[PDB]
């Protein structure tokens, strides 16, 4: 199964530096041209940088020329972008991309999940997560973290049917805030362990919280 | 320079057909064959529908045709479909830049049967009032179409401080999810008699509340 | 007079470039012998292939592309040029948008191009047949 | 020291007779290469398959007969013993009930006699496989 | 398509003969042993003779050892049953059949449709055919004939669809009768012309009879 | 000589199981695995369900299946369904006397839907009695079960001379048919008020009546 897994994205002040990751699986990666393609809050997608299967050729979009290196480790089928001189405007998820060349008239077949990059003077905040006590509904409520994103497993992913984890609020504060909460019979409240495993990377905040009923 | 212009919003009736243009120049869309048709639901990466114009991707039904007149591209869908109402995405090699991106449209699909939202309010949890803090959690699903309006009362009065609600966002089911925060004081949600989130939708509201007293 | 089959050589296709072939099957129709021609995008044979053209002689004809090692969206042809125990000449030329395909001198099947020909670095002829002459000719 | 394929060969079959054949195949399991073994009941190739054993090496092994000039019903085998790029040793014997078919000294595959194997009076061996042996061996 | 077609089957005197025939079409027909198997009226199946492939072997059942002989012109693609002395108890419907040998596990893969053989002292007689005058209902009778078959077809074979051709009724008076009713629009009455073809071929009786209304 | 012995009749319901024994010989369903099992509807030549004792011959599912103990081969037939109300036949090679066949087995398939006759009578054509003669056509279609009694009246009376009636016939929807006829003398036919066909079938009459002043 052909994947592609960006990392690397993360806070960052203005003018710092950042470097993306993308692991490539499932495919002959050093026999394909790959791409970096970014989309800004509510906004389109944008190309940033090309290169071609070998490494010898790139290319940048004008709005990132000179302070973007694209580079590739075809031993180790990675990816990479070097970014410097951060701006605001450079705030986006980052997708790695393919083959987006000429002979495959420029289509992108395959992507990446992404990978949030912000630029903004401002600290990284870890949430607090409190339970929402209990078919029966129960879940965790994840308060005020920045940036996004934050992820939500349930029994360490063991619990997948019946989750709804919902999208973020961003509040007047400048802070996000997201519930998740899963359907589960009533029969198994009691008998059956619930833990909602919360993770906020860029705080490196790591929170595993029980939810029992009152 | 004028960039991939396209219409911001389209609207389709289920059953029936549509098109999306996209307007370019003849350094891009006039200048060669490599148009291609990207669909995303926000947060996940684009799908490539067309490539080549007229060429479609890997599972994609003849009911997605692409074609160009000149400057300009079109992408007609035909037996609209739930699952198409989403955004749409041109794109083209430019002439010395590389693959430039339309601004994107987003697609309705009417006719769709209505779906009153499904709520479900969580009052503040016992962990959060002994951090001095209380959140009501009102989760609002299943509702089509994708737009409601939140309005909250505490006892019989309506209340619009502290009050954060999100955008409508697409589920799996092709309906849609949205969430209201309410925050008091530990004191605030204690003196009331009750809280209730209203949720109106199609210009019928339903209401839940939650008693400090349960 | 014979060449090895597989047949596999290195070559270089844009619009104007031919690639024929002249060869026979090595079984009559009844027990459906095959002949497959593969232009690759590497030389090495697990590459992607641009273009597949597979011949189940006396049945049909199917063409394909392998992209990212998976085999893409099957076009099938019944069309049925080629006669039982005869030799027959293939020819594959490369047209801006398509190859087209001639048959003893008829055109017998047509291929949009998924990937540019100028992708093609190895051409592949194997399966059931015997093989007397590959030659790649161009007219500009 | 190899020998033509198509290989064809005349034959008298009964229980206790065993064919072995030792070859390669000729291109990569991802390519598809195939392996057709079939017992026919005249030295004509067009003539009925007592016993069609037919390997789509990496993917499948399919089994058939073939009377009166119609394809049976097929049995499909998942069992893939065959390694990519190797040489190969098979082996097919005559039980009073069934063939026992034995890939590198492990039984892989066994077909029922639809019709006698003494009804035999031709082998052929073909498709993308270079071949070194072909024995015709028998065990009272 | 595999094909056997016996003919030569009819009325013949006790002690006369009669040679039966069966085409061959659509296999390799000298490639294949041939067995001969025969249906007495109201009685099972019954082996009479079988020949190799070549036609130098040959057997027979102990009933008809000695009166009947099995042969094959393999340039014609033809089976024979010559058949001498005939008996009473040789009336049956005579099929040709394929292998029925030891190779084959003595099966029967393939038959013929069956040819009539009547052993009787009695006279062939031609029926006299009558119209059943008319969804709609029509049909022709086919009075008095002797021995069986007799064969029904409508508008020289093009009508089909909506006929009944019933199995005969043997008269206390030892001859047949049947009908054949075919279910028509009955707006077609009067527009549409209705013909049975009766054949009879045991008195080489060949009636083409016009169905009108009254 | 013993001969293969089978069942005359079985019986077996819809979406149940039924099996067939067929008592041979040492000489032959003991002497080695040619036995061989066949289906037939009267007037159309046996299909081969079963050859070497367990094998299925083209097209014929496993619900069908056939083994031997002994001297005696037996035929398994499960999931029953209106096409298996048919007869079969087994047979199996005898040392020096080929194939050998047993008396047949008639087996009826119980709790099918019961379907009441259609019945269509012809009054005498005025061809019929322009030549002194004068027959009436009853014919009786689609029932199920397949076993009917007739009846006839010449006025109000019942009319036993003259009466010939066929056995039931299996027709292509399952079902059955028959056919009964009445002789009678131009003068008979004309002398009397009307004729009628009376069908009896599971203890129900239907009746149809014609009048010579039609
Ligand atoms: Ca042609
Ligand atoms: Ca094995």
């Amino acid at each position: 199964q052909l994947q592609l897994v960006e990392s690397g994205g993360g806070l960052v002040q203005p003018g710092g530096s950042l470097r993306l990751s993308c692991a490539a699986s499932g495919f002959t990666f050093s026999s394909y041209a790959m791409s970096w393609v970014r989309q800004a809050p509510g906004k389109g997608l944008e190309w940033v940088s090309a290169i071609n299967s070998g490494g010898g050729s790139t290319s940048y979009a004008d709005s990132v020329k000179g302070r973007f290196t694209i580079s590739r480790d075809n031993a180790k089928n990675t990816l990479y972008l070097q970014m410097n001189s951060l701006k605001p405007e450079d705030t986006a998820v980052y997708y790695c991309a393919t083959p987006g060349d000429r002979l495959w008239y420029y289509r992108y077949d395959y992507w990446g999940q992404g990978t949030q990059v912000t630029v903004s003077s401002a600290s990284t905040k870890g949430p607090s997560v409190f339970p929402l006590a209990p078919t029966a509904a129960l879940g965790c409520l994840v308060k005020d973290y920045f940036p996004e994103p934050v992820t939500v497993s349930w029994n360490s992913g063991a619990l997948t049917s019946g989750v709804h984890t919902f999208p973020a609020v961003l509040q007047s504060s400048g802070l996000y805030s997201l519930s998740s909460v899963v359907t589960v019979p009533s029969s198994s409240l009691g008998t059956q362990t619930y833990i909602c495993n919360v993770n906020h990377k860029p705080s490196n905040t790591k929170v595993d919280k029980k939810v029992e009923p009152k | 320079q004028a960039g991939l212009t396209q219409p911001p919003s389209v609207s389709g009736t289920l059953g029936k057909a549509v098109t999306i243009s996209c307007a370019g120049t003849s350094s891009d869309i006039g200048y060669g064959n490599y148009v291609s048709w990207y669909q995303q639901l926000p947060g996940t990466a684009p799908k490539l529908l067309i490539y080549k114009v007229s060429r479609r991707a890997s599972g994609v039904p003849d009911r997605f045709s692409g074609s160009k007149s000149g400057n300009t591209a079109s992408l007609s869908i035909s037996g609209l479909q739930s699952e198409d109402e989403a955004d749409y995405y041109c794109a083209s090699y430019r002439y010395r830049n590389n693959v430039v991106f339309g601004g994107g449209t987003h697609l309705t699909v009417l006719g769709q049967p209505k779906a009153a939202p499904s709520v479900t309010l969580f009052p503040p949890s016992s962990e959060e009032l002994q951090a001095n803090k209380a959140t009501l959690v009102c989760l609002i699903s299943d509702f089509y179409p994708g737009a409601v309006t939140v309005a909250w009362k505490a006892d019989s009065s309506p209340v619009k401080a502290g009050v954060e609600t999100t955008t409508p966002s697409k589920q799996s089911n092709n309906k849609y999810a949205a969430s209201s925060y309410l925050s008091l004081t530990p004191e605030q949600w204690k003196s009331h008699r009750s809280y209730s989130c209203q949720v109106t939708h199609e210009g019928s509201t339903v209401e839940k509340t939650v008693a400090p007293t349960e | 007079s014979l060449l090895p089959v597989p047949y596999t050589e290195a070559a270089s296709l844009s619009t104007g470039s031919t690639v024929t072939i002249k060869g026979r099957p090595l079984a009559c129709f009844l027990n459906e012998p095959y002949l497959q021609v593969d232009f690759h995008t590497e030389m090495k044979e697990e590459s992607d292939i641009v273009f597949h053209f597979q011949v189940c002689f006396g049945r049909r004809v199917v063409m394909n592309s392998r992209e990212y090692g998976a085999w893409k969206q099957q076009v099938e042809s019944k069309n049925m040029p080629f006669q039982d125990g005869q030799e027959f000449e293939l020819s594959i030329s490369v047209l801006p948008d398509k190859y087209q395909v001639m048959v003893n001198g008829q055109s017998s099947y047509t291929f949009d191009h998924r990937i540019k020909p100028e992708a093609v670095k190895m051409v592949q002829v194997w399966r059931d047949i015997s093989l007397t002459k590959f030659n790649v000719s161009y007219l500009k």
